[PDB]
């Protein structure tokens, strides 16, 4: 279990932009992948998810309709488009997963996000 | 889902007792996860679930749910925990975080 | 449905539409369960099919054969 | 130009030993299966106060299974008289409804639960709880629903009657004058096509799915294991196969494509028998095999 | 078809008779044998029947406890024991013969052939 | 099971046209049966089931059901049909016989 995060460095407003979110050592089909961000000196807040099997897809109130997600289970990875930035979305994203154990089917507890990564950070002039 | 955590600082010193405290709005069965950062460094997850807690992490902390108030206690500060926690609910999509508790030297 | 309840003997259910011409074989079982009953075989498709005993033709043919 | 053939059937000989041997397997199975399922359901219940999240196929099917069981010896008193019924009307037409819908009801829970368990590992992933859990309550609100709606016939038409020649009363199901054989085929066939053979074939189809795409993750191999993925499909099979093939043999009886003999009706008496109690056996080995198992569950056994 | 009964003759009251119903030209082993009353000057009566085979037996309610029936296939006879007879039993006996066919919810029960009978007293 | 027969006593002439009615306490599915009697013979079968007429007896008998109400009809009465008329019920294992009517020039 080993997740990386690429991409940021400063993006002009109103531009776009990749993430990449690499995972290694387990399949990534069998565990929703997150998305989180850290404003400087701010709490957490939540921004997309994604199983890479079925593509289900859900989003955050605050940026719903302006961001996409993709993941590919053939290289395991997660993409997030990022687009209309604004000036006030500088912050330090990183991937996490939920792991989802199968040995325990009927009697499971409600999982946290187990693995994180370093993260990348994002700027907007 | 408004998560509202209390206190926002703390300055327990070595040795002593913490306690913290995240309150929901909504009712969420048992959902809840408690996390810890470092200064600049990626969170790390403490407690998965209301009340179990995550196979590797030391034996000090402990979860524990009454209603809709959810609390952590370590029962001992050591040197190398002296960090920010944050409590989050993983109930109702989307999923929101604490405000952040932060426990500082006296 | 459970075994218990149940009805098992040789004919269930009675089949009043056949014709004296197309009959080649009777048979007069005798069961616990259901008391005298018959069995006829059919000469056209071969299935052994019951026959109600209420038929003129049959009623005659019974008591000649038993009597005797 | 007709011929005239006799052929008297022996009075049934004795049958006291295999009355008394199915007795006492009965109540070898009644109180094994009541201890279990009433075992399961507790746990499940306390379990919520520690956190976990139970589910509620589980909770249904220990039910459904307590109730069938509860009824064993209704059929147990009714089988040591050789099928004689003494009770009243409303305990034969209340018992057969009771064991119709519970009985239907854990077939039925064993299909969503395999489809369930292949979703939660595909689809479900990534969906809050809250939703999963709606999902949850409304199919077992339908599964209930399309038992009850199965089950219904067979009780409206049943009745009771006393044999003129011998003298004892039974209870039977009486139908339609002019369409008698195709109501005892139909009813018959209903517990052979929405009993077995649909269920299985689901069950069967979703859990090497499950097989398959749990092998190909590397994480999920470490932990869990194949042997208990075979085992539900096997144990499920071996279980109700047999009464299957009775009842379907008992239809081509019926239709008398096998020809009549004084030992066709001995032999098909004895096989209904013995493998319904296999049939039942089904009955207590299903908490054994969901929960008894899991690591978490014993966990939580002991400690409460 | 040819019945006949024997046994019938004087009898002192509360005490014990036995009445044999002989059946000649047809299956004995097949058929029911049907046992009924008349009184002087009254309506027919039922008493009880024996299913030969099987050994099938009912009674009527005013005899219930108290007459024994029997079927010997072998002599292809129908026994009936009566004991503690009561003085309102002076009747005459028929036997009959019935064979029981099978319809959906009920067993044929026409008492085809009746017999001479033989007059019973108690005296 | 009691069965009730009426009228219990009746009287007619030849050629002419005679009703008995049967009735029973409880249901029985078309399961009755009309014998005759002589004076002082053995009784005779006229009609079983419900409106199956015997084998051996003429057309002039003729049975027929209603609810729980079953007739027998006689039309030209002949001089040997002076007789007690007497119907019985096998639905249950206790047969029983009707009270018995009678018919006199
Ligand atoms: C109920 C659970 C615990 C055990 C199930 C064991 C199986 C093998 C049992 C269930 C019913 C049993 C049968 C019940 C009755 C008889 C009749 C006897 O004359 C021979 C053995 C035989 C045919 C038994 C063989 C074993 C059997 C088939
Ligand atoms: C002998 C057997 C049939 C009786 C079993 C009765 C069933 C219907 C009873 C037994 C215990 C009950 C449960 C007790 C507690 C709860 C928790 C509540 O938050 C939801 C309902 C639920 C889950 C109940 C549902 C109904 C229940 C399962
Ligand atoms: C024929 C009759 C007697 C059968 C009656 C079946 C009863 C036992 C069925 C009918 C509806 C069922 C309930 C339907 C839904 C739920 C919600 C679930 O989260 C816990 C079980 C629970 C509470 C079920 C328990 C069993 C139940 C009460
Ligand atoms: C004879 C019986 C056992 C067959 C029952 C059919 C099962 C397979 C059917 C009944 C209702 C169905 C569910 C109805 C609704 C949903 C919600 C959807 O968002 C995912 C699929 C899911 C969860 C379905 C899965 C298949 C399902 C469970
Ligand atoms: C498939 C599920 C949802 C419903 C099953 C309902 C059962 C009770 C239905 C399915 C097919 C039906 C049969 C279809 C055809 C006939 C022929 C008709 O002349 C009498 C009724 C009869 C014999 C029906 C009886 C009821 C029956 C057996
Ligand atoms: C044959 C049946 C009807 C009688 C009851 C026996 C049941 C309880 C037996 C039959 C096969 C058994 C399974 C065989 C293999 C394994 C794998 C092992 O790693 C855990 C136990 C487990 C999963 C067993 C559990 C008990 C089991 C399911
Ligand atoms: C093969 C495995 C799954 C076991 C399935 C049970 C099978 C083998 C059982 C179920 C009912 C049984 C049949 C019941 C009745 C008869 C009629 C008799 O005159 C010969 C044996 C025969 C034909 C039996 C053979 C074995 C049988 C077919
Ligand atoms: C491998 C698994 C499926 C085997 C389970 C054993 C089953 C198939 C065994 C248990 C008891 C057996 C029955 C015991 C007695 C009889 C009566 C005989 O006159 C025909 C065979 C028949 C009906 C047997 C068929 C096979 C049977 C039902």
């Amino acid at each position: 279990v080993q997740l990386v995060e690429s991409g940021g460095g400063l993006v002009q407003p109103g531009g776009s932009l990749r993430l990449s979110c690499a995972a290694s050592g387990f399949n990534i089909s069998s565990s929703s992948i997150h998305w989180v961000r850290q404003a400087p000196g701010k709490g957490l807040e939540w921004v997309a998810s994604i199983s890479p099997s079925y593509g289900y897809t859900s989003y955050a109130d605050s940026v719903k309709g302006r961001f996409t997600i993709s993941a590919d289970t053939s290289k395991n990875t997660a993409y997030l488009q990022m687009n209309s930035l604004r000036a006030e979305d500088t912050a330090v994203y990183y991937c996490a997963r939920v792991s989802y154990w199968d040995w325990t089917w009927g009697w499971s507890k409600y999982e946290g996000m187990d693995y994180w990564g370093q993260g990348t950070l994002v700027t907007v002039s | 889902i408004q998560m509202t955590q209390s206190p926002s600082s703390l300055s327990a010193s070595v040795g002593d007792r913490v306690t913290i405290t995240c309150r929901a709005s909504q009712s969420v069965s048992s959902a809840v996860a408690w996390y810890q950062q470092k200064p600049g460094k990626a969170p790390k997850l403490l407690i998965y679930s209301a009340s179990s807690l995550y196979s590797g992490v030391p034996s000090r902390f402990s979860g524990s749910r009454s209603g809709t108030d959810f609390t952590l206690t370590i029962s001992s500060l050591q040197p190398e925990d002296f960090a920010t926690y944050y409590c989050q609910q993983s109930y109702y999509y989307p999923i929101t975080f604490g405000q952040g508790t932060k426990v500082e030297i006296k | 449905k459970p075994v218990s309840l149940s009805y098992r003997c040789p004919c269930r259910f009675f089949e009043s539409h056949v014709a004296r011409a197309n009959v080649k074989h009777l048979k007069i079982l005798n069961t616990p369960n259901c008391a005298l009953q018959i069995v006829a075989r059919l000469k056209n498709n071969n299935r052994q099919v019951c026959i109600d005993p209420k038929l003129k033709w049959i009623q005659e043919y019974l008591e000649k054969a038993l009597n005797k | 130009c007709i011929v005239v053939d006799t052929v008297m059937c022996p009075n049934m000989p004795n049958k006291s030993v295999l009355l008394y041997t199915l007795s006492f397997i009965y109540i070898f199975i009644f109180v094994i299966g009541m201890i279990a399922n009433s075992v399961v359901v507790w746990v499940n219940i306390q379990a919520k106060t520690t956190g976990y999240d139970t589910h509620c196929y589980i909770l249904n099917l220990a039910i459904a299974d307590l109730w069938v069981v509860l009824t064993i010896p209704v059929w147990v008193v009714s089988l040591v008289q050789h099928n004689q019924w003494p009770m009243g009307e409303l305990t034969c037409k209340v018992t057969h409804l009771i064991f119709s819908i519970n009985l239907f009801g854990s077939i039925f829970f064993l299909t969503c639960m395999s489809v369930d368990r292949y979703l939660s590992i595909t689809y479900f992933t990534n969906t809050p709880s809250s939703r999963k859990k709606m999902v949850r309550r409304v199919v077992c609100i339908l599964v209930w629903l399309l038992a009850f709606c199965v089950s219904l016939p067979d009780t409206y038409y049943l009745k009771t009657v006393t044999s003129a020649s011998n003298n004892e009363t039974y209870c039977r199901s009486f139908y339609p004058e002019h369409s008698i054989k195709e109501w005892l085929i139909g009813m018959e066939l209903v517990s052979v096509v929405l009993g077995f053979a649909v269920p299985f074939s689901i069950i069967a189809v979703f859990y090497f799915l499950l097989a398959r795409a749990i092998s190909a993750s590397s994480d999920q191999e470490k932990h869990s294991s194949r042997k208990i993925i075979f085992s539900y499909v096997v144990v499920f099979l071996v279980c109700w196969l047999p009464y299957h093939v009775a009842v379907l043999l008992d239809i081509f009886s019926i239709l008398h494509y096998i020809p009549f003999t004084c030992r066709l009706e001995h032999a098909l008496f004895t096989a209904l028998h013995v493998t319904q109690c296999l049939s039942l056996v089904h009955c207590c080995v299903n908490p054994v095999l969901y929960s008894f198992i899991n690591r978490n569950y014993r966990y939580e056994l002991m400690k409460a």
